[PDB]
């Protein structure tokens, strides 16, 4: 019963495991979390591409082989954060947990996946520049030190006009102001900014109405959103969790029935059945956590935030 | 095989 090679990459690390015919998604995850030393697991998941090109999350409950993981030598997984909190500030408790979000969000912005205006960009870059190098000191940090650093989204490089140096000089100015800022805060401060971005935390899907117009259905922490195909930023129709009563689907048809019966029902169409199941999958997840975060803190969570207060407090 | 599916949210059930 030969084992199946697997590669799981964290944000800043590569892990190589060996699975079997019937190793559940759970097992794999549980191990990755153990090997990485991550506790707040409810935020992550293993991501991958299916036989037919789409990205998606590994179902923990059904088996790893028993889902469309692209058939390639080491099965490729990305231990990447699945759900985003409503306020990065008081939901991400541990340094490590705080971390992987920072790095995950950074990449996304640098890859234009999460849009970002040039100013917000330069500021964000400055915070990372603070978190990587520490305090600006001129004696060591002379001009062009940010020469070899990836810092800004591409869209703000190609669509503008500064040289790389000028741009660098801006990050440079901001960098000077963030003095005496530990990397923990530098990182959190980054996220605080980023979470207010229009695209942050949104899962986009390709769909159509009944006519046949292209549309984007987004699933985020607060509910659903229907976007116009050319505007992935502004929702043309939002469906907060509390205004929806029940979400359902048949092969390619999806329906969003509003809690208000005087209101009509919404329906969009999905390319393949797999996408509708995946959309509903994410809706459970976020909603699930949307409630867990409006009820008292689990004891485990309590001692976490507690033990966390002592890890940044002081001494004598 | 597996074709259909739904999740009841606001339904006075989950609070």
């Amino acid at each position: 019963p030969k084992p199946i090679n697997v590669r799981v990459t964290t944000m800043d690390a590569e892990l190589e495991f060996a699975i079997q015919p019937n190793t559940t998604g759970k097992q794999l995850f549980d191990q990755v979390v153990k090997t990485v030393g991550l506790r707040e697991v409810w935020f992550f998941g293993l991501q991958y591409v299916d036989s037919k090109g789409y990205s998606t999350w590994l179902k923990l409950n059904k088996k790893v082989t028993q889902q469309d993981v692209k058939k390639e030598n080491p099965l490729q997984f990305k231990f990447r954060a699945k759900f985003f909190p409503e306020d990065v500030s008081e939901e991400l408790i541990q340094e490590i947990t705080q971390r992987l979000f920072f790095l995950q969000v950074k990449e996304a912005i640098l890859n234009d996946e999460i849009y970002c205006p040039p100013e917000t960009a330069v500021l964000l870059a400055s915070y990372a520049v603070q978190a990587k190098y520490g305090d600006y000191n001129k004696e060591i940090h002379k001009p062009g030190y940010l020469a070899n650093d990836r810092l800004l989204p591409q869209r703000v490089l190609e669509q503008h006009k500064l040289t790389k140096e000028q741009w660098e000089e801006r990050i440079q100015n901001w960098h000077e102001e963030h003095r005496g800022m530990l990397r923990e805060d530098s990182m959190m401060e980054y996220l605080k900014i980023a979470q207010d971005l229009e695209m942050y935390g949104v899962n986009y899907f390709e769909i159509k109405n009944k006519k046949g117009t292209e549309l984007w259905l987004g699933v985020d922490a607060l509910g659903l959103n229907i976007y116009e195909h050319d505007d992935k930023l502004t929702p043309k129709i939002g469906f907060p969790w509390s205004e929806i009563r029940n979400i359902s689907f048949n092969d390619k048809k999806f329906v969003i029935k509003p809690i208000d019966k005087k209101a009509p029902d919404f329906v969009f169409y999905a390319p393949r059945l797999r996408i509708n199941k995946r959309i509903l999958a994410l809706c459970m997840g976020n909603h699930e956590l949307y409630m867990r975060r409006r009820k008292p803190d689990t004891i485990e969570v309590q001692q976490m935030k507690a033990q966390a207060r002592v890890d940044s407090s002081g001494r004598i | 095989k597996r074709r259909t599916g739904a999740l009841t949210l606001s339904g006075g059930g989950k609070r």
